[PDB]
């Protein structure tokens, strides 16, 4: 593969120039290691002050794994790289991946250190590892291959990747194998059994073709948008039907029909929160057709590839996070809900961490991009954290929710 | 001869587009124009430029300048406009290490490679965009035209590309020679060991011996400055580390920019000195851009410049860094927003000191600001020793515990112990998660008409309890928020309160415990007064009992 593509920036734009943010030394020694093997390997080079760009890198400890790997995070570079038409116009998003019972992740990443970067381009993905205290000057590198993490790497791969794929392909033609950046999606619609041993074979034809062992397991079977539902309670307090007719409130947004006249009524005077009020029949009727209207989808919900998908996150309380995917107010594509999250009985920020890479890779499945987070915390305690618990090989856009949004309490 | 190996050339561009400089040449008096022809003169043998021929059709300025006794005359040439249109470089002297990160150091060595400057050459293609012109005398003769072959001294790309150059070479030293340490600072290159004097002066030698490889000659600084180092506004001690000196000058009649070195003075000293506070000072400049307006100092600023000179008394130092024992983070509430912390190994011996501000906003707790407090230092201890420093905090675990299990937004503190040093921060007020059996039911509401500003707030309650008071001069947001107080005020020790305000909502949930709003501090000050409040939260106008009846009372 000695000719290497050509690719340039988008028109009037400078390359990156991103601050590196401090690193641990425990990171910092595991960054040296790593570079210096991949400098032997002629991966990267060392880069002279004539170079000002910079992109940030630090190193993370994928699923189920002590290896420290380096992750550059090319957030900036991407957004100032061409679009990219790769060899079509465009691939349509495999609408049939998240309907399949199992997907393996496979981390295809290396394959990308084969094939060489564009010379012109080198200097573009330029990265600093730091030094403790300043003690020395940052250790200064450019790629000289396709890096991970780059949007270029798998458009200027596929060619190469659709033809170490086509052998399997014909094979198993009922197998999806959908791409995303550093990562395969290679989903069957068998039971778990011989789905492994379908993803060994493929992660040994591959090798054949010339890995890294690792394979997480999703099930989109799963993946709608949870229905809004109301109590069913033989005694109704004041306070519950204050809560009941503020849930219905906030429903009427979204679906036609709501009404909580009659159940508003109910509360006709002034009376304690805690008193019992029985329900007329007038509003059992009313909350029956309240009811029924929750039980049909949405009007009028459609994805529209051209807007950003966004991604709400709500922190419930032990353990349980709530999330809703949308591109429109009130037309949710996707809604969920999480508990347990696994390693972080008592760290918030972790379990936050956990459910944007989960949300993430459910947006990866269903419509091949990352959504646009909305985040539940302070700007400064995320962007301290959220480093220390990443496993992904990608990294999403968020943004910082400072008021404590009121519809809480109706996804709960 | 010996060879000795050319120093690698740093490729230079101008920006995209952009051509040379061409900037004519100012007339000079004969006297400048002799001064100028001898010192290029000496310039050109040394091979630092070359005599050029009139092709070249770049021009960059040069002048002649003196001194007070110094009886010679000086050359430079402006490259101000060369530089506009040079090429950006990785400037890798960014940040300066900080002295509490560094290790102690038995033996120190300094070295001059101010000449070695020099052996840095400048790109070839690039030289021609550094063209300049001696006058003639008498502008009788075409004027000596040179161009430099050498890094110039006050060019863009020399700082950058001279510590690069020296950085490379040393690179293989410094690896193989892991017991020693090496930094370079302006002409100045200091090496550090703990090897006993012998072994070092060896290493001295050999770094010597290394660098003839590339025909540079290393005498050590002359006219050696014994300790303390003057480097970089700190004073470095064998042992010991400080800022120099800090001095509060003494004034009857302070301007916005006395207290502004004031306040750089006190941010300097504030890394070692513990306790300094500067809020009050600092307050004192916000809306102003005439630096020469005097204010009166209020009667907190000089309480707190006082305070500031009694801490500012005797000197104090730091230690430098142990990796062998822990690190250790202390902070302390001071009032105000203000915070301070130690960071120690030791009891009683800082590493260094620092303080915290809080952020601008309407309404804040002393948690929030804790833990931003905590992620500040979390960050600076990354960048100075490598790792998060174990933290003792004012704040008791149980506090904690409430706090993050219930707040709306995730949130997180490192490993951390309760140290009891009071003021201790605490949850204020806590609200209830449901409705209180045999608590009286306030249902409020107020409202404000938008172009005479006169309002209502008031409540009734399930008892019969009502009030409704005229305001004048208030918004709706206001008239809620009064509502909500009079309930509180009216109420006993246990309430439920139903508003429909969702302004007031978002800002009780945010839990604060002081507000810009003397309004929201009233709230804050009933809430603190009570046994247990439930507030519930009803949409407006939705035929709900209690507050439509309410609601009446006060929309006119
Ligand atoms: C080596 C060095 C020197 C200076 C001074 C500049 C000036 N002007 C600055 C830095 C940043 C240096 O860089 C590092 N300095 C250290 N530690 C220091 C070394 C100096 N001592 C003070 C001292 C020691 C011995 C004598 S003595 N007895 O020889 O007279 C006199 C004074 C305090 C700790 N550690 C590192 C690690 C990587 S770089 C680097
Ligand atoms: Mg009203």
């Amino acid at each position: 593969p000695i000719e290497t593509v050509p690719v340039k920036l988008k028109p009037g734009m400078d390359g990156p120039k991103v601050k590196q943010w401090p690193l641990t030394e425990e990171k910092i020694k595991a960054l040296v290691e790593i570079c210096t093997e991949m400098e032997k390997e002629g991966k990267i080079s060392k880069i002279g002050p004539e170079n000002p760009y910079n992109t940030p890198v630090f190193a993370i400890k994928k699923k189920d794994s002590t290896k420290w790997r380096k992750l550059v995070d090319f957030r900036e570079l991407n957004k100032r790289t061409q679009d990219f038409w790769e060899v079509q116009l465009g691939i349509p998003h495999p609408a049939g991946l998240k309907k399949k019972k199992s997907v393996t992740v496979l981390d295809v990443g290396d394959a990308y250190f084969s094939v060489p970067l564009d010379e012109d381009f080198r200097k573009y993905t330029a990265f600093t590892i730091p030094s403790i205290n300043n003690e020395t000057p940052g250790i200064r590198y450019q790629y000289n291959v396709l890096p991970q993490g780059w949007k270029g790497s798998p458009a200027i791969f596929q060619s190469s990747m659709t033809k170490i794929l086509e052998p399997f392909k014909k094979q198993n033609p009922d197998i999806v194998i959908y791409q995303y950046m550093d990562d395969l999606y290679v989903g069957s619609d068998l039971e778990i059994g011989q789905h492994r041993t379908k993803i060994e074979e493929l992660r040994q034809h591959l090798l054949r073709w010339g890995f890294l062992w690792m394979g997480y397991e999703l099930h989109p079977d799963k993946w709608t948008v949870q229905p809004i539902v109301l109590p069913e309670k033989d005694s109704w307090t004041v306070n519950d039907i204050q809560k009941l007719v503020g849930k219905l409130n906030w429903a009427s947004q979204i679906y036609p029909g709501i009404k909580v006249r009659q159940l508003s009524k109910l509360l006709r005077g002034t009376k304690a929160l805690t008193e019992v009020i029985p329900l007329t029949e007038e509003a059992e009727l009313e909350l029956a057709e309240n009811r029924e209207i929750l039980k049909e989808p949405v009007h009028g919900v459609y994805y529209d590839p051209s807007k950003d998908l966004i991604a709400e996150i709500q922190k419930q309380g032990q353990g349980q996070w709530t999330y809703q995917i949308y591109q429109e107010p009130f037309k949710n594509l996707k809604t969920g809900k999480y508990a347990r999250m696994r390693g972080a009985h008592t760290n918030d920020v972790k379990q936050l961490t956990e459910a944007v890479q989960k949300i993430t890779t459910e947006s990866i499945v269903i419509w091949g991009k990352t959504p646009k987070f909305k985040l539940p915390i302070q700007k400064e305690t995320w962007e301290t954290w959220w480093t220390e618990y990443w496993q992904a090989t990608w990294i999403p856009e968020w943004e910082f929710v400072n008021t404590p949004p009121l519809v809480k309490l109706w996804y709960q | 001869m010996v060879p000795i190996s050319p120093i690698e050339t740093v490729p230079v561009k101008l920006k995209p587009g952009m051509d040379g400089p061409k900037v004519k040449q100012w007339p000079l008096t004969e006297e400048k124009i002799k001064a100028l022809v001898e010192i290029c003169t000496e310039m050109e043998k040394e091979g630092k430029i070359s005599k050029i021929g009139p092709e070249n059709p770049y021009n960059t300025p040069v002048f002649a300048i003196k001194k007070k006794d110094s009886t010679k005359w000086r050359k430079l040439v402006d490259f101000r406009e060369l530089n506009k249109r040079t090429q950006d470089f990785w400037e890798v002297q960014l940040g300066i290490p900080h002295p509490a990160g560094l290790k102690k150091k038995k033996s120190v060595t300094v070295l001059d490679v101010g000449d070695a400057y020099f052996s840095v050459p400048l790109d070839e293609d690039f030289r021609k965009y550094t063209a300049f012109t001696i006058p003639s005398i008498n502008n009788e003769t075409p004027g000596i035209r040179y161009q430099y072959n050498v890094l110039p001294q006050g060019w863009k790309g020399s700082p950058a590309i001279f510590q690069s150059s020296m950085t490379k070479i040393l690179e293989p030293f410094a690896a193989q020679n892991p017991d020693i340490v090496i930094i370079q600072y302006m002409d100045d290159l200091y090496v550090g060991s703990d090897l006993e004097i012998g072994q070092h002066r060896t290493k001295i030698e050999e770094l010597r011996q290394h660098l003839l490889r590339w025909g540079l000659t290393t005498p050590d600084k002359k006219h050696q400055k014994e300790p303390p180092f003057l480097w970089m506004g700190y004073e470095l001690h064998p042992d010991k580390w400080t800022v120099q000196p800090i001095v509060l000058p003494e004034k009857d009649s302070w301007t916005v920019n006395d207290i502004q070195k004031l306040v750089g003075k006190l941010n300097w000293a504030s890394q070692i000195y513990p306790g300094i506070k500067v809020r009050q000072l600092s307050k004192l400049l916000r809306g102003t851009k005439a630096l020469t307006e005097v204010i009166p100092l209020t009667e907190e600023a000089e309480l707190e410049l006082a305070e500031n000179r009694e801490i500012l008394k005797e000197p104090v130092h730091g230690v430098y860094y142990d990796p062998s024992k822990d690190l250790i983070a202390e902070i302390q509430k001071q009032g105000q927003g203000q915070w301070t912390y130690q960071i120690y190994q030791e009891p009683f011996k800082n590493l260094k000191t620092g303080k915290y501000a809080r952020m601008r906003g309407a309404h804040t707790n002393d948690v929030k600001q804790l833990t931003e407090a905590v992620q500040k230092i979390t960050t600076e201890s990354i960048v100075i020793w490598g790792k998060t420093p174990k933290f003792k905090l004012p704040i008791q675990k149980e506090t904690w515990e409430t706090w993050w299990t219930e707040y709306w937004q995730a949130t997180w503190i490192p490993e951390w112990e309760f140290v009891n040093t009071p003021p201790l921060v605490k949850l204020w007020y806590q609200l209830e998660k449901e409705p209180i059996v045999g608590a009286e039911t306030f249902y409020v509401d107020g409202a404000a008409n938008r172009e005479t500003k006169l309002g209502k707030a008031g409540y009734v309650t399930n008892k019969g309890r009502q009030k409704v008071v005229p305001l004048t001069n208030t918004t709706n947001q206001k008239t809620e928020l009064q509502a909500i107080y009079l309930a509180l005020q009216d109420s006993g020790l246990e309430v439920n309160i139903v508003t429909d305000s969702q302004y007031a909502l978002g800002i009780i949930q945010a839990q604060p415990d002081k507000s810009e709003s003397e309004l929201v501090n009233q709230i804050i000050e009933q809430l603190i007064k009570k046994e247990k409040v439930y507030l519930a939260w009803v949409p407006a106008h939705k035929g709900i009992g209690g507050n439509e009846q309410v609601d009446k009372l006060v929309s006119a």
